[PDB]
RNA sequence: UCCUCCUAAAGAGUAACGGAGGAGCACGAAGGUUGGCUAAUCCUGGUCGGACAUCAGGAGGUUAGUGCAAUGGCAUAAGCC
RNA sequence: ACGACCAGGGCUACACACGUGCUACAAUGGCGCAUACAAAGAGAAGCGACCUCGCGAGAGCAAGCGGACCUCAUAAAGUGCGUCGUAGUCCGGAUUGGAGUCUGCAACUCGACUCCAUGAAGUCGGAAUCGCUAGUAAUCGUGGAUCAGAAUGCCACGGUG
């Protein structure tokens, strides 16, 4: 993982974004294609539609999702079986 | 004989039936015996009671068996509810730590399922 | 009861770690040295802080400072 | 007799004020305890209920009654007549002096004991728990083994309902959770 | 050939290539006696243990049991130790 | 547009089958302490002493070096003592949890390494099949290219033999 003298990570749109959505108090659903963003506790309640390459799929953000980043929610591969 | 729960077996040495214990292991173990000043050549045999209290008391310093389980269970439910993707490798019995699905995930995957 | 069938059943001493003594009456013959009474067990202290949750956000707050 | 004397004096007491009973005799008390163990591996061998008899009987000073199949079953491969199992009951003061020795000595040698349920009351204040290894009792020797075993408890008490056998074994700090 | 029920018409009996089932034994205790006991099934709880072993309580009240077919009996048990 | 730019994803998927390899199933060994003997190479957006902090990977300050001068860099197997005493073991190390370091805008998919804990299979491998004739096989470590980082591969080097 990354040191801690870096601290965490997170694009500057995204902590644009978060800064606004925060201020105005709205959920809706932000499209990113920030995949390597670390969540933060000012994320907490809100719609992202992480990018999988293919689409943005929407997350609602909880507590327990701060120490992660985005892109663990958003699957990439789908595999179903081969049978 | 019986530390946090467990017994031990009296004919191995300290660090080896210490490490018996779910949640110790060598260096764990040297760390009891250092603060218990118990040599490590010993056995489990030929020792005081106040020395065993004393292993029990530096056991009991750490997290070991049920707490131990419970927290590592806690942990992977806390993946499994996230759906995060080490979640859904945990549930869906893959390797979580980007090994290869390709070839040899049969730790993880079990013997070899054949095409009937 | 009958007399000779049942086991000898007498009382005896059990001593533990936290210093209880109780006599019992046992089968074992000789006296007995615990390791855990009912007095010494942490079901009342030890147990209750053996829950250990924690907190994701502390834990991200505590990691470093913005 | 000891905890027959704590009864005696203050959990009838208790119940008496926080029940307000009219009668003393309208008090529960404990009646019997019951110490199953179901082994239906005998079925390959005596020896095996004939070493389970005997820790059962080092653990209460008793010769236990080997039980037998009330009937046959055949997904079990038993016919009536079997022995398949041994049980011991416990009255009196030897019934006490267990109940001692358990809540005092072997609950606290279980492995991660965390507790028990307040859910194992039958309705009817009867209490049944059961504990997955015998080496928790200090009777038994633990090189002296021969296969870990189980067994399992009932306290048969004359409280009519559930809580009233819950308020009994919580009179004699019983560790519920 | 023998047993049980119906046909058989409220005593007995009563036929057909009429309707349905069994027997050609077993037991030295599965007999006698004294003493004692009382089922099936289900519900809840409970170590391995699971629809179903054993254990504890409750409902129920013979719906079980009877060496074997059926019928009639059986708690004073003829049932079970 | 079959051309061009960018973000993200993918080339790393996984009921399976094969090839080539690495580590093993231990006692001719594992561990701990002490200690001896190499060659050949690379180095300036680089090699990076000493000293200090850290269990540790590493961090700080920082010499020296375009290098028979300085650094990478203590060779290991070995030997000596003690230890385990035949067990799925003090073998084995997979897997997984937690805490971290470094590189790099950036390590989720998808890096390497460290610490604590975890401790799978495996007790010498069916039919079948491969390499090797002497400093060879076998075994033991070392270095380099590529490369910010990232080898059990590749190309080289010496030790025992
Ligand atoms: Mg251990
Ligand atoms: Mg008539
Ligand atoms: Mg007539
Ligand atoms: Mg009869
Ligand atoms: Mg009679
Ligand atoms: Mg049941
Ligand atoms: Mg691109
Ligand atoms: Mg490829
Ligand atoms: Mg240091
Ligand atoms: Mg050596
Ligand atoms: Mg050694
Ligand atoms: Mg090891
Ligand atoms: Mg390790
Ligand atoms: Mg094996
Ligand atoms: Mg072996
Ligand atoms: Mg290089
Ligand atoms: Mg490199
Ligand atoms: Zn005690």
């Amino acid at each position: 993982p990354r040191s801690l003298k870096k601290g965490p990570f997170i694009d500057l749109h995204l902590l644009k974004k978060v800064e606004k959505a925060v201020e105005s108090g709205d959920k809706k659903p932000l499209r990113t294609w920030s995949r390597r963003s670390t969540i933060f506790p000012n994320m907490i309640g809100l719609t992202i539609a992480v990018h999988n390459g293919r689409q943005h799929v929407p997350v609602f953000v909880t507590d327990e999702m701060v120490g992660h980043k985005l892109g663990e929610f958003a699957p990439t591969r789908t595999y179903r079986g081969h049978a | 004989a019986r530390i946090a729960g467990i017994n031990i077996p009296d004919h191995k040495h300290a660090v080896i039936a210490l490490t018996s214990i779910y949640g110790v292991g060598k260096t764990r173990s040297k760390a009891i015996l250092a603060a218990a000043g118990i040599a490590e050549d010993v056995k489990i045999s030929e020792l005081s009671e106040g020395q065993i209290d004393t292993l029990r008391d530096e056991v009991a310093k750490f997290v070991v068996e049920g707490d131990l389980r419970r927290e590592i269970s806690m942990s992977i439910k806390r993946l499994m509810d996230l759906g995060c993707y080490r979640g859904l490798r945990h549930r869906r019995g893959l390797p979580v730590r980007g090994q290869r699905t390709k070839t040899n995930a049969r730790t993880r995957k079990g013997p070899r399922k054949p095409i009937k | 009861m009958k007399k000779d069938i049942h086991p000898k059943y007498e009382e005896i001493t059990a001593s533990c770690s936290c210093g209880n003594v109780m006599k019992i009456r046992s089968t074992v013959g000789h006296d007995l040295n615990l390791d855990v009474c009912s007095k010494c067990h942490p079901f009342f202290t030890g147990k209750q802080r053996d829950v250990a949750t924690g907190g994701r956000v502390d834990r991200f707050n505590k990691r470093f400072n913005i | 007799a000891k905890l027959h004397d704590y009864y005696k004096d203050e959990v009838v007491k208790k119940l008496m004020t926080e029940f307000n009973y009219n009668s003393v005799m309208q008090v529960p008390r404990v009646e019997k305890i019951t110490l199953n163990m179901g082994v239906g591996e005998a079925i390959a061998d005596k020896k095996l209920l004939d070493n389970a008899a005997a820790d059962l009987a080092a653990i209460s000073g008793q010769k236990p009654l080997i039980t037998k199949a009330r009937k046959s079953v055949a997904g079990f491969k038993i016919r009536q007549g079997y022995p398949i199992g041994c049980k011991v009951t416990l009255r009196g003061e030897r019934m006490w002096e267990f109940f001692e020795r358990l809540i005092t000595i072997a609950v606290p040698r279980i492995r991660d004991f965390r507790g028990l349920s307040a859910k194992s009351f039958d309705g009817r204040g009867n209490y049944s728990m059961g504990v997955r290894e015998q080496i928790i009792f200090p009777e038994i020797d633990y090189d002296k083994v021969d296969r870990v075993r189980g067994l399992d408890i009932t306290i048969t008490t004359t409280a009519k309902s559930d809580e009233e056998g819950r308020a009994l074994l919580a009179a004699f700090d019983f560790p519920f959770r």
